[PDB]
């Protein structure tokens, strides 16, 4: 896997 | 919302799930004809991928229909290659095909297949 | 073939033109109900998301139906935003709607949205 | 974008 976009 | 995390792997793995139905025959809504060959998919993938079926699937009339049959112009090797393409974002591009998959590729409407066939092509003139 | 090239962006912009279409609400071939609300969907898209979408999809009578009733302990706005994930991949987790979407997230059988529930949950302790 | 995956 999660990220920030 | 400006706040979302995002999965990295989400798109690829909902693809790879789709190409995984398409094997499997589960919910295919359409049969593509190419000649003498058949092509079961899913409409949607179809119009999310290309131009020509986009344009099929959104009209009042075609969009119901179960059967569409391409050009006999078109290569039903070339289609294999462009619908294979299409669920798992991997082109198999080789010199006996290319000429096949590019004007396949023109035909659906699919600019980015289009332009790495013409930059294969014009590496090897 | 291990001979293929890959076009990077193909799987997020397919991803991207699905929830373009499911906006547009074309094609969509399923409405859930969430209590008092309705969601229009692709089942396949579902299905590719969804543990619990895939086992209904897959069942010989089920795989007909039209619509399709959730239990009604879930929460609608929980399920809007794993829907909205299931389409963009990106998921819009906050401290007012954390808990409804880790239980919806666990019914439906979406583990890597549990998973990145739990540890912002295990962050707040 | 293309690439050798
Ligand atoms: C694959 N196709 C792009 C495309 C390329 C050439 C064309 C075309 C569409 O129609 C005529 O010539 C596509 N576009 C979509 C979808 C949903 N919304 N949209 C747009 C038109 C709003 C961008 C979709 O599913 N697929
Ligand atoms: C989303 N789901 C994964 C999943 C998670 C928990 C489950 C499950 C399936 O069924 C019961 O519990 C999924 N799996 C698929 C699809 C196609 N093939 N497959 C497998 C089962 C061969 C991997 C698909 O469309 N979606
Ligand atoms: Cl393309
Ligand atoms: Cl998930």
């Amino acid at each position: 896997a999660w990220v920030i976009p | 919302a400006d706040s979302c995390i995002q999965f990295t792997r989400h798109a690829s793995d909902v693809l790879l799930n789709l190409n995984r139905l398409r094997s499997r025959d589960i919910l295919t809504d359409v049969v593509i004809v190419v000649s003498r060959e058949q092509f079961r998919a899913h409409k949607t993938v179809l119009m999310a991928c290309s131009g020509l079926f986009y344009s099929i699937f959104t009209d009042q009339l075609k969009c119901n229909l179960s059967v569409i049959n391409l050009d006999p112009e078109i290569n039903p090797e070339g289609f294999c290659i462009l619908l294979d393409f299409m669920y798992t974002s991997r082109l198999n591009l080789r010199e006996g095909n290319i000429m096949a998959v590019m004007a396949t590729a023109m035909y659906l409407q699919m600019e980015h297949v289009v332009d790495t066939c013409r930059k294969f092509i014009k590496a090897s003139e």
